[PDB]
């Protein structure tokens, strides 16, 4: 739209600019660049994965709020974590996991399912048919579920910090209510299998 | 990194971290923390303090003290994120080693802003009341410290409109008791006692020190506002009024330290951190001479050091963090800001 | 008034503090010697503490004006 379609986004891992290949960076080279964005950086203590969980829980535009939330999130699985290890045992300790990062990766890959529903049109009744999904489709469908399973009015009171810290703890093997609803969805499918030849793509 | 000596200290290791006790964390300082902080040595679960070039620097100011001389006042003043009022429990834990009589307040934010019911006072006039304050710091100072307030023996008398009263000789653990039970008249109790603690000239039982954070809300103007829509001045306060009236080197015993903090300080703008510009023209008129103490932001080895100390505590988890370029990046978007330092080791 | 002057001017102003904190240390310090306090004021480091004063307070404060003012205050107590 604005950028002229001659510009190319670049990449940002440094690792892979420092050193057919040599072909494909000639190419680059002659070619020409637009700016890079504000959000990426090529620090290493940043990921797509919480990237998008910003843009995702930002509302308004309130990037700042967002990541602060996001990081009092993190201090606050890493603080329970912590807690869990001066209680536990040492063979227990042995087996904990602290690092809140790969347990919301955990968390997140193991609430991702990888088939859908999609309704389709047959004669006057719209029917859920199961379809194999994205990979991008299914971290979008996670993300926001959890986030919105996270965030409602039942627990208008507490706090969404440590709500969903809560959830992402419950998820990270397989508890929680995105982890039953997800049972559900594949009991859909499991329902509705035999309508699967209602798809044509 | 670790210390063993953690009352004594010295300047040829920096940085350094020495261990403390659990009773001297109930009972030395249990309030005068930042919440924040208190909750982060909660989850550590290992109480260590660092060592800082500015604390030594005082501490060395109060081992060559002299008691003859007048009260001496210290202002200790960062960039607002720096280890001001750390040191300055730094100095709390020395002096109690030292075994002084320590009062020490949380903070004066609290006390002129956040006020759940501020009230005609019957032991003055022109004058509002602190009451919860008054039995919270009454409480605070007693869960502080107990043989001092047994062998207080107050030289005078106090009558109250509780039909009762307090005779000579009786130790201010009764009244301390008084203002516990009751909370209406916590505030002339409290003003009571402080002048009572200076009451005293002689000071030979014990020494008397003084320990302020948050000194910039003493000076200053109050958010509270009468219920006939009208402001309120800060003069006007029972505890500013008594406070204000309280400390002026008239004691002539020892030293008291006040600390500043921009980040609870009102009618005030962002990054402005200058003792005179926190204090003002009234502060100056108050304490014209003072000893001022600038806390820089870390040096290069204590920040290794810290660094070295949250590893051994394995703050981090972030496993690849513990690198060359890790560690760069860090400290360049961190500047040395002790605060933002915690917030970042915290949430990585 | 200090008020409507607002260049302050070192003659009763801060003398008023100063008195109280020069005898407050010479009744014990100095053993009673009572010093006037005119020839108390034509010392050396309390020009060099008015003149401080003077910097600090009338215009812009810096690091080394306030460093400036810490080693007066010092050297005036001789506390070190
Ligand atoms: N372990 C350790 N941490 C320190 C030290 N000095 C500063 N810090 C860190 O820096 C933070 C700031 O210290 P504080 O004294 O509480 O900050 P402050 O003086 O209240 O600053 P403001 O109120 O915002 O003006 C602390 O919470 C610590 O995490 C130190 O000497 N040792």
């Amino acid at each position: 739209s604005r950028y002229s379609p001659e510009f190319k986004d670049p990449l940002i891992d440094k690792e892979y600019y420092r050193k057919e290949e040599k072909y494909v960076r000639e190419l680059k080279k002659t070619q020409l660049i637009k700016a890079a964005p504000a959000g990426k950086t090529s620090s290493v203590f940043e990921d797509p994965v919480i990237s998008k969980f910003t843009n995702m829980m930002m509302i308004g535009g309130n990037k700042v709020l967002a990541r602060s939330l996001m990081i009092q999130t993190l201090e606050a699985v890493k603080r329970k974590q912590f807690e869990k290890y001066h209680a536990a045992s040492a063979e227990e300790q042995a087996t904990i996991e602290r690092n809140p990062y790969t347990i919301f990766h955990q968390a997140l890959k193991n609430c991702e399912p990888m088939i859908g529903l999609v309704p389709i049109l047959k004669g006057g009744r719209f029917y859920q048919v199961p379809v194999p999904l994205p990979d991008r489709r299914r971290r979008f469908l996670a993300m926001k579920w959890m986030i919105t399973e996270c965030r409602d009015k039942k627990h208008q009171r507490t706090l969404m910090p440590e709500k969903l810290s809560h959830k992402l703890l419950e998820a990270f093997h397989n508890q929680g209510p995105v982890i039953k609803r997800k049972h559900d969805l594949h009991k859909m499918a499991e329902a509705n299998r035999a309508l699967a030849h209602y798809r044509w793509w | 990194t670790n210390e063993n000596d953690p009352a004594k200290h010295g300047d040829q290791h920096e940085g350094q971290h020495y261990n403390i006790s659990p009773q001297d964390l109930e009972t030395v300082f249990p309030h005068g923390l930042p919440p924040r902080f208190v909750m982060q040595v909660k989850t550590f679960s290992e109480a260590c303090l660092m060592v800082r070039k500015p604390a030594l620097e005082l501490l060395h100011y109060l081992k060559n003290t002299s008691f003859a001389y007048p009260a001496i006042r210290y202002l200790l003043y960062g960039e607002k994120g720096t280890g001001k009022t750390l040191s300055l429990c730094h100095v709390i834990h020395f002096c109690a080693k030292q075994d002084w009589l320590i009062l020490h307040i949380p903070d004066a934010h609290l006390w002129v802003k956040n006020c759940r019911d501020l009230l005609q006072s019957s032991y003055n006039k022109q004058r509002f009341d602190q009451p919860l304050e008054a039995s919270t710091w009454l409480k605070n100072f007693k869960t502080t410290n107990e043989r001092f307030l047994n062998q207080i023996k107050v030289q005078e008398k106090y009558v109250w409109n509780k039909r009762e009263s307090t005779e000579k000789g009786s130790p201010l653990g009764e009244v301390v008791e008084q203002g516990i039970t009751r909370v209406r008249n916590a505030t002339d109790a409290v003003g009571i006692v402080l002048k009572e603690l200076k009451r005293q000239s002689s000071l030979g039982m014990f020494h008397l020190l003084v320990a302020v954070d948050g000194i910039n809300a003493l000076w200053g103007r109050t958010t509270l506002k009468r219920e006939d829509k009208s402001p309120i001045a800060p003069e006007e306060l029972a505890l500013v009024h008594n406070l204000r009236k309280m400390m002026k080197n008239d004691w002539h015993g020892g030293a008291i330290v006040s600390a500043l903090s921009q980040t609870g300080s009102l009618f005030k703008p962002r990054k402005a951190y200058l003792p005179q510009e926190l204090l003002g023209k009234e502060g100056f008129d108050a304490l014209d001479p003072f000893i001022p103490i600038l806390v820089s932001n870390y040096n290069p080895k204590e920040f290794e050091s810290c660094i070295q100390y949250y590893l051994e505590n394995n703050w981090l988890q972030h496993e690849k963090a513990p690198t060359e370029e890790g560690k760069k990046e860090l400290l360049f978007l961190s500047n040395a800001n002790p605060s933002l330092l915690e917030r970042h080791c915290a949430y990585l | 008034t200090e008020a409507d002057m607002e260049e302050y001017i070192w003659e009763n102003s801060s003398s008023e503090r100063n008195i109280l904190e020069t005898l407050l240390q010479m009744k014990a310090a100095e053993k009673n010697m009572e010093i006037n306090k005119e020839e108390l004021l034509g010392t050396k480091e309390i020009e060099e503490y008015k003149k401080s004063v003077v910097s600090l307070k009338n215009e812009e404060e810096n690091e080394n004006s306030i460093s400036q003012y810490k080693e007066s205050v010092k050297r005036l107590l001789n506390v070190t």
